[PDB]
């Protein structure tokens, strides 16, 4: 592809200009390409990968949205809101079947250490779940047990493997109960998994890291929001 | 009012 | 090209679909389309134009500026940095190319109301302007003198044909001073504009519009804020 | 500090 001639270190420093410049779709092309080399990526780099596909996803997203609400009001017509959402609908399909392809054929492995295996796993369940929120019919039943499977290996690997105040176990506990109230209709679950993590990150609290204590109070925090809201 | 997850922080 | 099959009509109503999904490129696209059908665009229309190329273009000069400053900075280094600022000045100069491209082909016309011939003739001045600020050499004086045609010409217009607080007229004024200040190296020439232009304007309060007014002092605000910065 | 130029509102 486009970024196959560019030296992998030199691709890793483009998505960080990128990322200065706020030019996120930018970013994304870089460290597609970066991926693209075959090589392992660090903690850091995942972080440029994450950063660039989510700010990118979280656009359309946001686009969808909004074009969807105007639609349903509008169904209380021409086809021009239909059309306009389908469209903005196809390429937020097409930049999770691209996050997801990359997941597939280069980021998932058996081998590595622990925070990289969960942090692949929670990425591929939040990528099906943006294809959950748009999904319809059959499509929509396979992508959700598609999003519940990676997110439960990942929280399999996770209580096995990393402190309750891990930054990565918390965050994918925090979007996997997000998965539960919005998007598999099951609010005792995301109540009781959203809970537990909070409590036992609390009970654990002793085990934050020098390096990261930040992002874990951020995500526990955040789930205690979600408990707040959903009782 | 959604949800929350986790938010795009460096 | 891409929208040629779709409805005039049509393409307004995405327009305005996109402005709310803040989806500007796509309201960009859609309203080329719309111009390309080769009809008059109304004072409503000619501001879904604006709006969508304003921040099409002004999120790539806000991306150059910062690349631009940390080039600047390395320069107190491989050559990563000035590759990307090229990539992002090469899409920049294209964005301004087809806005130029459009104002030729079909906009600028001897015929219609002088709020159309100024608007569009600012807007030739604006989109030359933003190619004076990553230009150089031959290119840049070539650029430079567009800009200040257009700004001219417009000019003529307005004080033969517009009220001192129309503002578009006003806003053209702002942007000529700008243009000064900023691109020809001529803070006089900045001062003595933005000044006669803030003065006539209050000269002539009273012929604010019931349906502009609100335009109009937000410019003659910001002709005074300028200034303040000037002096 | 820039100069400021015509925004992009209505
Ligand atoms: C070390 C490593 O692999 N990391 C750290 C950063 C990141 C990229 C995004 N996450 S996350 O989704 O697990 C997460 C995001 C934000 C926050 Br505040 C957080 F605690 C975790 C892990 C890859
Ligand atoms: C009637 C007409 O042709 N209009 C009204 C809106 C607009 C689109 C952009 N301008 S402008 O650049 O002259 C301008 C922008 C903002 C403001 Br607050 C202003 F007073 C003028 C005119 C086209
Ligand atoms: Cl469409
Ligand atoms: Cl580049
Ligand atoms: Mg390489
Ligand atoms: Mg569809
Ligand atoms: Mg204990
Ligand atoms: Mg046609
Ligand atoms: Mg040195
Ligand atoms: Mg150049
Ligand atoms: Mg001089």
């Amino acid at each position: 592809g486009a970024m196959g001639s560019m030296e992998r270190a030199s691709l890793i420093q483009k998505a960080k200009l990128a990322e200065q410049a706020e030019r996120y779709e930018d970013m994304a092309a870089f460290m597609k390409g970066a991926v693209e080399k075959g090589e392992e990526l660090s903690c850091e780099e995942r972080n440029l990968l994450s950063v660039a596909y989510k700010n990118v996803v979280g656009g359309q997203r946001a686009a969808w949205r909004v074009l969807s609400s105007i639609e349903q009001k509008s169904n209380e017509k021409g086809p021009e809101v239909r059309e306009y959402r389908e469209k903005v609908e196809t390429e937020l399909q097409g930049v999770c079947d691209t996050v997801l392809g990359l997941l597939d054929s280069h980021l998932i492995k058996e081998a590595g250490d622990a925070e990289s295996r969960v942090f692949y796993l929670k990425m591929k369940g939040d990528y099906y779940r943006y294809l959950a929120e748009v999904a319809t019919g059959d499509d929509k039943k396979r992508i959700i047990d598609s999003a519940r499977s990676a997110y439960q290996e990942a929280m399999d690997i996770s209580k096995k493997e990393m402190p309750p105040t891990n930054p990565i176990r918390l965050g994918l506990a925090l979007n996997f109960s997000v998965f539960h109230y919005e998007i598999a209709n099951s609010p005792e679950e995301a109540i009781s998994l959203a809970k537990t993590t909070f409590d036992e990150a609390m009970a654990d609290l002793h085990t934050l890291s020098e390096d990261s204590y930040k992002d874990s109070t951020l995500i526990m925090q955040l789930l205690r929001d979600n408990l707040t809201l959903w009782t | 009012i959604r949800s929350t997850s986790t938010p795009n922080v460096h």
